[PDB]
């Protein structure tokens, strides 16, 4: 058997309330930094989908 | 109606909607060789009188626009001679649900 | 969001419209007239863009608000620009304003009575009446005044009129009632309006001539000078004006001129800039379109960025600076100005300054607005513009997408100990992720407690928030502090400014708590549900049950998932009601299951289940309490109930089969009766020997009385064991059972392994000899199947020199090779289904059940016999890309072969097996198709994130209304029922499984409890008019279509479904009535009919549910699936994006489906295919001899040498008399043109420029990543939207909107029509050849006359019908003889009345079909083509989808696609600027002063609205009791 170099878990992250950006005033990019999980388009017309209009508010 | 053979005078042409309230429609005989209705993908479309559109508008509480749209220069629209203003009742076979009626508003 | 802090206000509607310099310099909070930024020493200076008044900076106070950086909101102010500007984005439309204008009576050049006609028709369309504008061009009377202002008053008297009538009555509000049809209507005229502006010359009005503006890329005009026509013309013309009393040109001039023209023709431009009445009555003026004044945003969005220590300026401020040094400039200018002047004479030097002073100021302005239209400097820094649209854009980027607060990610990890319908939470998670739970009386305990434990120690909590609002953070506290919080947690609040308001915890993270898992990408709504948390100590990844692998799309193989932790009850309620896993056990794509167990699960079962399983009462009573624990709530009857042992004496033992009744006794409610369901297996009765009926799953009371369970019972599996429980007891048990059989087999597989050796790959000596008898067969077939394509009798010798010859033929061409690859390939692969045949399972040494690789193989655990057949038998025939091994030039498929060898191997035909191994030629055959499959994953252009996009952006507003219609954002109809039935189809399946519901009828009974509905629903009026409507339907059954009457339509037409019974689809009414006919079986025929009637009622689709993104997802989501290649007409993603996406005119591969009679047989169809099929001179002739003899004159001896009169009298249906025709009519005249123009050619260019350079003949790293260093970058980007069109996508984008006397006289009147032919001779007794001679000039010299006929041969058509090149006769589709033609004309085909029946005439062609048959006809072909894409594919998407999707296609009458195009004609300003061209569509929307009603799911997001799908399609009133 062979161990591959690799380690997975290196983008693991958790984030309560952080720093925000002063423009948009939305949790800034940056794992190390604190930072926000995208909810993109997509994940967006999902919560549409579902009818779950609270979920996306 | 008028069924011309090959072409119409642009000059000719001016003259159709020149005498209203009554209404001329032209036809191309070879356009007429087979009926559009007759085709199977072509469903039953029925004019509503002045009644049965103010009824439809009422029981789903609709404006005219507010309704799915069929051309005042479709093929089926005309056929029956629809004009601006006038609903087409649709009955379609639906496979799914069968005989299902729809309807749409001649703009 | 605070609930402690609810808002009394909200925003209803938004108003666009421009800011006036008037209004902006009130709001002003400082004037800013300095380049510079900060003072000496740090300050900012007074005046510039840093200043105090703008807002706090630099640990000072606002000098307007007196807050700090913090509370400060920052305040707006504005520079003071020396000169007015044109606005950037109004520019196009204040230029089409001014070329529309007369300069000296200063209205447009157009006619007032036609000016006045556009602002009727305009003022009509305000208000909702279509109709009535098109009835103002009926009101009709060079022509004098008195005449045309009667046209103008008889005109103006119908509009008052038609809107005062439409007013009385509820046509039109005072407000206008707007449509996306209206909206049509008026983007047309606005358009057709601005046409007839720009096209008069000559004034209408005035018949003076205006000189000519023209325009550059950047914001300047010019005007050219008139010519001497129009110069004479004003002379002319210029006396009349007494009688009444390229150069250029400056901002004021182009002001000045519009100023006046907008006040002279104020009436149309009322209308033009308003797209409802203008009740503010607000004067349209031209300053509007100019800037005298620039705003400067608050210092609070102009902040100078922070990297680290290096602290960057602004690039706003920037450009800021730059339009205040040039402001300055013309200040001193202007200044130099005034001062002088006597001496003039050269005045072109003060208007060259004055030119140099506006084009630099405007260049700034542009700067600062849209740098795309600013001058290059020697990348610029970004204008506003660019700022709105970066990339995606700021609406796409940060309002429809966004960062979120509690939320976490990690690499998941399986997990079969965790319920189906949970996750298993790291602490690390669990200690940070917090919930703000409001401190009561009812939970004053467990908060105290959370309190006490901290934000360190679970379940805790990381901070309070008292009733005060302010917060108190627990983090920096010890144990004494936290205790004494904890005991004034429930003190009242002395404050009667917050009496009402309570404490709050910022507690931990709960096992009791709600969570969103998402796995990206989220194609459809079941990759982002509704997860239980479960805190799993000592964890460092995010654990998840293998049931939900499905859904997610996730496999773990180092995957990542976003997990998001809803911070109020109301979004906590969706997660666990709506958006919960156990909610989404069947999509609504086909409505089949997604949820099941996988793999070892499936291996378990089928030993478990297995007859030779039996058990004590101690392993019994342990496999029951392994899987149920009444403590977890896994019970019903709060005891563990246990059947009586199979086997009594002489010792008590347990079936397997026991088990399985054992865990749904426990599971399934006491107060219903058990399951019965007779259903099948994946393994067949022979595998278990001597008549067994193993394979019949039988379910009689909920006991497993018969058969094992597959991967067809508990998998994601359709009308399953899982599945009928799902049905019968709903969804909370379905998920229990899985759950509850997910522990059982892997306690199972604890106790009893399961493993795979090399005892499962080995055939016995009897097996095997089979297995080399018939592969001894095999080399025969090589050299059979190259005599039988070479055709050769006897069966020649495979060293035979003449076979050799004729498989080099075979060699050198693509067609001849294919037909011997298909043979010989076919040939083989008989040999190998003989060998699989005998071999498996008959031949194998270990057998089923033992035979564990032949056991994963049956069950659908792992595998399939196919691969089981590849390890034990042979890897067969190697095929790549539909064909054999590829051979050299040599005729050799490997250097070891010998040329043109007639063996099996040598083709790729592997007799070797993986257990035995391949030998050298056979691997390296094997390595050539094996990589095959790897080249075409990465040359795959299709992608189905573009698709989908363009479908939800589209749809999104689109849902079931509380009246069953399919209504759109806006309340315009897009159905009037939901697939005509309104049937959800996540509810549509066992909804004609009659049997299974008559089998259930008292558990189904007791399910759709009646008891508590009889009061409220119809029982009569819908069953008897159900009646009336089978009455007419069975009259008219022989009838066709278009005779069925019409007087009784549909019982869902006329009865609500959710209230009156029996108010059921036809399809569905047939169905039932057709299964108590032909089934007579304590359940009357009359009381199961009620039964069925009420199960429809209670499988309706819910008013609210999100019909449109559902469809999209139900469409893009499978698509996914196609991206594959063809193993002729277009299909997968590039046919789907023909329709949905582009909705293309001019199809790729248009074909017409003929339906052929029966009177026409099939000799007749196919000389009627002949007939038709375009022919063309090459296909008849044989051979062309040209002899050039050059005397005297070049001569030129053609002779056409044609295949025999009837042998293409039989190929092509064509006669001697019409080759005739062609040859001297057609194919003379076009090899005449043919050789004139070579003639040219030849003395143009004499030759090649020597020394003149002519055109050259023809991301990285990332091209240079494998798959595993490719998915490892995706795997941790979380997406901005669906993965991106460049591709294929990004270029079809790229498309904006000695002779007889009767042959003499036939030669002589040929040479008269033809000027170089001198003889021309035809076979018209055989028809054999053609000869003609053709004479040239002695100049002409060499010419190549044999490549000049070849090319004009295959040019030449002899017949061919337009738009029509090949009609062909397929094998007939499911019965229907069909004659399938490569081109579209309607037309044509209705003249072959005898042969085609054409009221059955299909085309692929959409638009075609559109144009001839009408838009119900298209709108049936899109549905039937939709459905084509998919079925190929064997992908099964509900036509509910599809007919959502064409009628929406549909909704104008006409065919529109999903794009910019089609969206034009759309209410939502804000959907649009969300979707592509924000800063256009903005424009847009000011300059028709829209108000956006906030009504589509884009616009309520914007501005922060609920969405209106769903939970948002009502309203919650509390009822209160006192007075
Ligand atoms: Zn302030
Ligand atoms: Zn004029």
């Amino acid at each position: 058997y062979q161990r591959l170099r690799h380690m997975v878990n290196d983008k693991f992250q958790v984030r309560s309330t952080g720093p925000v950006n002063s423009l948009t005033m939305q949790p800034v990019k940056g794992r190390k930094r604190h930072g926000g999980i995208r909810v993109g388009e997509m994940e967006r017309d999902a919560l549409i989908g579902h009818g779950t209009s609270f979920l996306l508010q | 109606i008028f069924v011309y053979q090959n072409n119409i005078t642009p000059s000719a042409m001016k003259l159709v909607p020149s005498i209203p309230p009554a209404t001329i429609e032209t036809f191309n005989e070879a356009a007429l060789v087979v009926n559009i209705t007759h085709h199977e993908l072509v469903p039953k479309h029925i004019r509503l009188s002045s009644d049965e559109k103010r009824e439809l508008l009422k029981r789903y509480r609709l404006k005219e626009s507010q309704l799915p749209r069929i051309q005042r220069a479709d093929p089926v629209a005309l056929y029956l001679g629809l004009k601006r203003g006038e609903v087409v009742k649709i009955i379609r076979k639906s496979e799914t649900s069968g005989r299902y009626a729809s309807y749409r508003i001649c703009m | 969001m605070d609930i402690s802090k609810p808002v009394g206000s909200e925003i209803t509607s938004v108003d666009f419209g421009i800011l006036t310099a008037k209004e902006i310099r009130n709001l002003s909070a400082k004037q800013i007239t300095n380049p510079t930024v900060l003072d000496n020493l740090g300050h900012p200076v007074s005046g510039g863009l840093y200043d105090l008044a703008l807002g706090a900076f630099l640990r000072n106070l606002c000098s307007t608000c007196g807050l700090d950086e913090k509370f400060c909101p920052g305040h707006q102010g504005h520079i003071e620009l020396p000169v007015p500007c044109y606005n950037p984005l109004f520019f196009n439309q204040l230029y089409i304003y001014l070329r529309a204008s007369c300069l000296f009576c200063h209205h447009f050049r157009l006619k007032s009575v036609e000016v006045h006609r556009y602002a009727c028709k305009l003022r009509l369309l305000q208000y909702g009446l279509i109709d009535e504008s098109y009835k103002l061009d009926e009101i009709t009377l060079d022509i004098s005044s008195t005449l045309l202002n009667e046209l103008k008053s008889k005109r103006s008297e119908y509009v008052d009129m038609a809107i005062a009538k439409a007013l009385s009555d509820g046509r039109t509000t005072e407000r206008g009632s707007f449509t996306a049809t209206v909206n049509d209507e008026r983007k047309k005229l606005v358009h057709e309006f601005h046409k007839k502006l720009l096209s008069r010359g000559k004034c209408d009005n005035c018949g003076m001539f205006s000189p000519k503006f023209r325009k550059d890329g950047f914001t300047k005009i010019f005007e050219t000078a008139l010519n001497e026509k129009q110069i004479t013309n004003n002379r002319v013309k210029g006396f009349i004006r007494q009688d009444m009393i390229s150069t250029y040109i400056l901002s004021t001039e182009v002001k000045n001129i519009l100023d006046t023209v907008f006040r002279k023709e104020q009436c149309v431009l009322q209308y033009v800039f308003h797209s409802r009445p203008n009740l503010s009555r607000k004067l349209v003026k031209a300053d509007s379109f100019f800037m005298d004044v620039l705003v400067v945003p608050p210092t609070r969005f102009r902040l100078p960025s922070k990297l680290g220590e290096e602290v960057h300026e602004n690039s706003q401020n920037q450009l800021l600076s730059k339009v205040l040094t040039t402001s300055l400039l013309i200040r001193d200018l202007n200044d130099d100005l005034s001062k002088l002047k006597v001496s003039l004479e050269d005045r072109r030097v003060i208007f060259s300054r004055l030119m140099n002073a506006f084009v630099t100021i405007q260049n700034d302005v542009n700067a600062f607005i849209d740098s795309t239209k600013a001058q290059g400097r020697t990348v610029p820094i970004p204008g506003v513009k660019q700022a709105l649209e970066k990339k995606e854009g700021l609406f796409r980027k940060h309002m429809m997408g966004k960062r979120v607060n509690y939320a976490a990610r990690s690499v998941i990890s399986p997990d079969p100990n965790i319920e189906t319908n949970e996750i298993g939470v790291p602490p690390v998670f669990a200690v940070k992720l917090t919930y703000p739970e409001p401190v009561t009386a009812y939970n004053i305990a467990e908060l105290r407690q959370a309190v006490i434990n901290g934000p360190d120690k679970w379940p805790g909590a990381t901070q309070i928030q008292n009733e005060d609002g302010s917060l108190v953070s627990l983090i920096g506290m010890s144990v004494e502090q936290r205790k004494a919080l904890a005991n004034q947690l429930l003190t009242p609040s002395s404050n009667v400014s917050t009496h009402t308001l309570n404490k709050k915890v910022y507690r931990h993270i709960k096992n009791r708590d709600v969570v969103l898992m998402n796995r990206q990408p989220t194609l459809h709504k079941a990759s982002m549900m509704g997860h239980k948390v479960r805190v799993l100590p000592n964890e460092k990844t995010l654990r998840l049950h293998y049931a939900n692998t499905g859904a997610y799309n996730a496999d773990f193989d180092g995957d990542e998932m976003n997990m998001h932790f809803p911070q109020n009850e109301n979004a906590r309620a969706e997660a666990l009601n709506l958006a919960n896993t156990d909610s989404q056990y069947l999509t609504p794509t086909s409505g089949s299951p997604v949820r099941g167990l996988i793999q070892d699960h499936i291996s378990a079962g089928v030993w478990l289940t297995s007859k030779d399983s039996f058990f004590t009462r101690e392993q019994y009573q342990q496999y029951i309490y392994g899987c149920i624990r009444p403590e977890d709530g896994h019970t019903t009857r709060s005891k563990i109930v246990t059947l009586p042992p199979t086997i009594f004496k002489p010792y008590p033992l347990w079936t397997g089969k026991q088990i399985i009744t054992t865990v749904l006794l426990n599971v399934t409610p006491p107060d219903m009766p058990g399951i019965n369901l007779i259903s099948k297996n994946k393994i067949k009765n022979e595998y278990w020997g001597k008549g067994s009926l193993e394979n019949e799953v039988l379910f009689k009371d909920g006991a497993l009385l018969c058969g094992i369970l597959d991967k067809s019972q508990y998998g994601a599996s359709k009308y399953g064991i899982v599945h009928s429980l799902h049905e019968v007891y709903g969804p909370e048990v379905a998920a229990k059972v899985l759950s509850v059989l997910g522990r059982l087999f892997t306690n199972y597989i604890t106790a009893t392994a399961f493993t795979c050796g090399m005892d499962d790959l080995r055939l016995t000596a009897e097996g095997n000899k089979w297995r080399t008898d018939i592969l001894k067969t095999s080399v025969d077939t090589g050299r059979e199947a190259a005599a039988e394509v070479t055709n050769l009798d006897k069966d020649t010798p495979a060293d035979d020199p003449e076979l050799l010859k004729r498989l080099q033929e075979i060699l050198r061409d693509n067609n001849k090779s294919g037909i011997l690859d298909a043979v010989t390939s076919s040939k083989v692969n008989a040999i190998t289904s003989q060998v699989v045949s005998k071999c498996v399972p008959d031949g194998t040494m270990k057998k089923f059940p033992c035979n564990s690789m032949q056991a994963m193989a049956l069950s659908g655990a792992k595998g399939s016999n196919v691969n089981v057949s590849q390890i034990m038998c042979l890897l067969g025939q190697q095929a790549l890309e539909g064909r054999r091994v590829p051979v050299m030039v040599s005729g050799k498929t490997l250097p070891s072969f010998k040329p043109y060898e007639t063996d099996a191997m040598a083709g790729g035909y592997v007799k070797g097996r993986f257990y035995s191994g391949i030998k050298p030629q056979e691997y390296y055959f094997h390595c050539m198709a094996g990589r095959e499959g790897l080249i075409d994953t990465a040359v795959k252009t299709s992608r189905s994130g573009y698709l989908q996009r363009c479908l939800t952006k589209q749809l999104e507003g689109v849902h079931v209304s509380y009246d069953n219609s399919i209504r759109d954002a806006d309340g315009t109809l897009v159905q009037f029922m939901y697939g005509g039935d309104a049937i959800d189809i996540t509810k549509e399946s066992h909804m004609t499984q009659f049997e299974f519901c008559l089998d259930n009828y008292y558990a189904l009974l007791k399910k759709y409890n009646p008891s508590a509905l009889i009061e409220h629903l119809d029982v009569e009026s819908a069953l008897k008019y159900s009646k009336k409507t089978l009455k007419y339907r069975k009259k008219h059954s022989k009838e066709p279509h278009y005779k069925q009457s019409v007087k009784y339509d549909p019982v869902l037409a006329k009865y609500n479904p959710a209230k009156y019974l029996g108010s059921v689809s036809e399809n569905f009414q047939d169905k039932l009535e057709s299964f108590l006919d032909k089934n007579s079986k304590g359940v009357n025929e009359k009381k199961f009919r009620a039964l069925m009637q009420l199960k429809y009622m209670r499988s309706l689709i819910n008013p609210g549910e999100a019909v449109g993104i559902i469809a999209s997802q139900s469409v893009g989501e499978p698509s996914t699936q196609m991206t594959l290649n063809t193993f002729n007409v277009t299909l997968g993603i590039p046919r789907l994006r023909e329709i949905v996406m582009t909705a293309s005119a001019a199809i790729k591969t248009p074909q017409m489906t003929l339906p052929i009679w029966n009177d026409v047989s099939d000799e007749q169809a196919d000389t009627f295919c002949k007939s038709i099929s375009k022919v063309l001179l090459s296909e008849v002739i044989d051979k062309v001899i040209v002899t050039e003899t050059t005397g005297t004159a070049r001569s030129y001896v053609i002779h056409m040498r044609f295949f025999d009169n009837n042998e293409y009298s039989e190929e092509y249906d064509v006669s001697k008399e019409e080759l005739q025709n062609v040859i001297s009519n057609q194919f003379i005249h076009l090899l005449e043109a043919a050789i004139v123009k070579e003639i040219k050619k030849q003395k143009r260019t004499t030759g090649p420029d020597i020394g003149v350079a002519v055109p050259r003949l023809q991301n990285s790293k990332r091209l240079e990543e494998d798959n595993d260093e490719e998915q490892s970058h995706k795997k941790t980007k979380q997406a901005v939207s669906y993965d991106e069109p460049d591709e294929d996508e990004i270029e079809t984008m790229r498309e904006a909107e000695n002779m007889n006397k009767v042959q003499r006289d036939r030669q002589s009147a040929i040479i008269s029509h033809h000027r170089f032919i001198t003889k021309y001779n035809f076979d018209d007794e055989s028809g054999k050849w053609c000869e003609f001679k053709l004479e040239l000039a002695a100049d002409t010299e060499k010419l190549l006359m044999v490549n000049i006929v070849e090319e004009i041969c295959r040019k030449s058509i002899i017949r061919q019908i337009p738009h029509i090149d090949r009609c062909v006769h397929p094998e007939p589709e499911n019965g229907k003889r069909v004659l399938v033609t490569e081109g579209v004309n309607f037309q044509a085909m209705w003249d072959q009345e005898a042969f085609i029946d054409v009221d059955g005439i299909t085309s692929n062609d959409v638009a075609a079909v559109l144009k001839t048959y009408g838009v119900e006809a298209a709108r049936n072909t899109i549905v039937n083509e939709i459905n084509n894409v998919f079925s190929r594919y064997a992908i099964s998407v509900s036509f509910r989808h599809l007919d959502l999707i064409a009628d929406m296609m549909t909704r104008q009458g006409t065919y529109l696609a999903f794009n910019r195009q089609g969206m034009e004609t759309s209410t939502s300003s804000f959907m649009k600027m969300s979707y592509e061209t924000t800063c256009q569509f903005l424009t847009k929307a000011v300059l028709d002063n829209e108000r956006e009603q906030l009504d589509s799911p884009s616009a309520r997001i914007v501005v922060g609205k609920l969405n209106n799908v769903g939970t948002g399609s009502f309203d919650v009133l509390a009822k209160v009791p006192n007075a």
